[PDB]
């Protein structure tokens, strides 16, 4: 009866919360490093362009 | 055949054991014909004759 506000409203950065399983999603904090190994097939020699 | 209006450009080059350098030359000549090509500096070599 006195549960109060759920964490989906009290969570800073508004990280949406689900269940089965419990996850926190879509909260903007920090940054991400990404490393991509790209085969040369996509690469095109400058003369081609 | 004669030759005139000689311009040179290097879109990119890469000193390597292979033919990593590519050079594009704009030329104007009198008539269709074969013509030899050479580099007079030993520091650089050309695959084509």
């Amino acid at each position: 009866k006195e549960r109060g506000a759920s964490l989906q409203h009290t969570a800073p950065f508004g990280c949406q919360i689900a269940t089965n399983p419990v996850r926190a999603v879509n909260c903007a904090v920090g940054n991400i490093p990404i490393s991509i190994d790209i085969p040369d097939a996509a690469f095109t020699r400058v003369v081609d362009a | 055949p004669s030759v005139t209006d000689m311009s040179c450009e290097v879109p990119a080059c890469t000193h390597s054991s292979d033919f990593g350098g590519v050079a594009i030359i704009k030329y104007t000549a009198s008539k269709k014909g074969k013509c030899a090509v050479h580099s007079m500096t030993n520091a650089v070599t050309i695959r084509e004759a």
